[PDB]
RNA sequence: AGACAACCUGGCGAACUGAAACAUCUUAGUAGCCAGAGGAAAAGAAAGCAAAAGCGAUUCCCGUAGUAGCGGCGAGCGAA
RNA sequence: AUCCCGUGUGAAUCAGCAAGGACCACCUUGCAAGGCUAAAUACUCCUGGGUGACCGAUAGCGAAGUAGUACCGUGAGGGA
RNA sequence: UGACCGCGUGCCUGUUGAAGAAUGAGCCGGCGACUCAUAGGCAGUGGCUUGGUUAAGGGAACCCACCGGAGCCGUAGCGA
RNA sequence: ACCCAGAGCUAGCUGGUUCUCCCCGAAAUGCGUUGAGGCGCAGCAGUUGACUGGACAUCUAGGGGUAAAGCACUGUUUCG
RNA sequence: GGCCAGUGAGACGAUGGGGGAUAAGCUUCAUCGUCGAGAGGGAAACAGCCCGGAUCACCAGCUAAGGCCCCUAAAUGACCG
RNA sequence: GGCCCUCGAGUGCAAAGGCAGAAGGGAGCUUGACUGCAAGACCCACCCGUCGAGCAGGGACGAAAGUCGGCCUUAGUGAU
């Protein structure tokens, strides 16, 4: 019956105003002392999910309002 | 327990609180040999809450 | 009205005798497929990425207040002495 | 007849790190484009050209890359912008892209 | 007193399965057995909801919503 | 938090008691530890009336013939 | 009908490769397999575009005129 | 033990999957995997939109340390 | 870039090598051919070699690879060894 | 102490690539082993990794021009 949302995944993929899926980067929870100032700044920020993995993410949670660019 | 990361706080911005622009101790965690340099480190460094270039006291 | 695919009724109709599923293996068999998002035992994306700051224990997402209109959007709905432009009239 | 096979003590490596010349000699570059990932200074830094922490050699300005001769048995890399770059509608490429465009427009 | 298709109330209460293994978890308080009674049964007339605005016992449908949530924060479960 | 329970403790009485998702204060709401109660709701061994882009004897109930028969099984049971 | 000539390694499955001495069928006739319900995405088609649409529920039942605007989707993002 | 029920248990495994013509047409690789006869993503099909110019051919410019060759370096080697 | 697949056992041959015994119709990579998924002709028969890519009809013709004593299409052809 | 080839030395730690008045050896003064970032590239299935001109602040060292966001470079490491 009416699709349950994959609320394990949902909590890692937000969608932006224009409609792109966005995630947080992996790496910077602990063992921070040994990494640079530089790379922690790139690991702070959000970027798109790669076009490859859209299929799995959209497929998991089907109430997103997500526009693959068309 | 031979070469260890250690907690360089500030002596500048010792722990205060109130009045919106909150003070909030700066900190630097970095490594020294425990055996080589037995007395605690006392480096000078930048602290973005002081806006100066304070002494960063060692502790634990 | 398209007229669909009654599937597996001769090799001329096309999708016949195995019915466009190739040759054995997990996706061929009857029944449910897999988990969706499953990466094969490799750690799935949806479980090797951290979870979006606020939504990670409490903090209700910023659900919008106020029902925003704009001055640009009002002008199209015209009235001279616009008697109380409010929740009623709009 | 069925004797035991002796194990090896080998079988370790690292997958090739992909060093070498990324932007070749007499070729386009950018402000910030990595020209060479070299492990030591095989090539040396010339004019208009940064040299990084890893002896990575990158261009600061536009222009084409140049591999000069250093003196006693070494190599340099400098970058030079180019003055005027002419295009003639006479040529074959120009003829054919306009022909193609005109076909595209003609059809639709 | 016994009998009686299902529905229903109460007692006891599985496992295969799903989690690509598995013990938390899921299957499920389901199947089964046991006892009980009616045309329905159970519920039910606020030590209740809700928010400074109000509603007035239950029960059932649409909806809110697959939202708030819970979850080896996994599989899944999921309100008012 | 709210609701119910084995063990042990063990209050108060509207200058009260309980709830408002630990908890305290202030507001608001209600009155627990006695009972009863139609409807809308669930179902088909079954009766009457109607309907079918349902079946037509390898179908439709297992069963269009005196079928749960003949037959098998110690027996539960299976079964044309 | 067929003097005699030339050609011509049963079918299926399934393989790198099967006339295969790999598998399957004694023959003949019947039965015998991607369906349905509900949701999500996409395409084709249609209606409306004063934005669109109603759910339950009501209808000399069922369809059905005609009501029902409760909700849903679109009209503002940014940030935990 | 049997019989009935959960129960059409599950089976990344084997077998099987039925009318016709026309158009295009692969792969048997890399990466990860309690994974190796499974699955994911890439690579290579079809189909439908958008962006442009390449394709095959000849001619220049670039950095290469391989075949060759060599004994100045690193080893090895025979005779004086 | 949208929608939606199969594949993820490969095989042999040429070359460049590794492993092996510079054994294997052996094995593993790299570049290319064919099979796989490709009929026809040459190879007696003969997936993988050579030629050549089958829309269909003709009791027409020219040729590729390969051949011209008979089985069995074409020279019991030629000149020199 | 002189002479002669001169980089065969050394470069914390395996190897390869590097390094001359040096990246090798010594001395003075210090802490840029710093906050806020970042045009732009490399590497790739995804996850990850890598180089970074320059700007902002506040310092270091020098007479000044300038150089400094750890180490001559490639290992010293783990997502959720």
């Amino acid at each position: 019956y009416k699709m349950k949302t994959h609320k394990a995944s949902a909590k890692r993929f937000r969608v932006t105003g224009k409609g792109k899926i966005v995630r947080r980067r992996a790496g910077k929870q602990h063992l921070l002392a040994k990494k640079n100032t530089k790379r922690k700044n790139r690991l702070s920020k959000l970027i798109q999910v790669d076009r490859s993995d859209y299929d799995n993410v959209i497929g998991a949670l089907p109430y997103l309002k997500v526009n693959r660019k068309v | 327990d031979v070469r260890v990361k250690v907690i360089l706080e500030c002596t500048g911005c010792v722990r205060k609180s109130v009045n919106k622009g909150s003070r909030g101790v700066s900190r630097y965690i970095t490594q020294k040999n425990r055996h080589n340099t037995p007395s605690r480190l006392e480096l000078r460094k930048f602290c973005p809450y002081c806006y100066k270039h304070t002494i960063h006291g060692e502790i634990k | 009205r398209k007229k669909g695919k009654r599937k597996g009724r001769g090799h001329a109709a096309g999708q016949g005798g195995s019915c466009g599923f190739g040759m054995r293996g997990q996706k061929s068999r009857s029944g449910p497929g897999i988990m969706r998002g499953f990466e094969g035992g490799q750690m799935p994306l949806y479980r090797r990425i951290p979870k979006l700051r606020g939504i990670a224990g409490g903090m209700r997402a910023g659900l919008p207040k106020y029902v925003p209109i704009n001055l640009r959007d009002i002008e199209v709905a015209g009235f001279k002495e616009g008697e109380e432009v409010s929740l009623e009239s709009l | 007849h069925k004797k035991g096979a002796g194990s090896t003590k080998n079988g370790r490596d690292s997958k090739g790190q992909r060093l070498g010349v990324k932007i070749y000699g007499d070729q386009v570059a950018k402000p910030g484009a990595i020209i060479i990932r070299q492990r030591g200074t095989k090539f040396h830094p010339g004019k208009n050209v940064g040299i990084g922490k890893d002896h990575t050699i990158f261009a600061l300005i536009d222009g084409l890359v140049k591999f000069e001769k250093y003196g006693p048995d070494k190599k340099k890399v400098s970058v030079y912008p180019r003055e005027i770059q002419p295009e003639n509608p006479n040529s074959y490429r120009a003829r054919k892209r306009e022909n193609f465009r005109l076909q595209r427009e003609k059809k639709k």
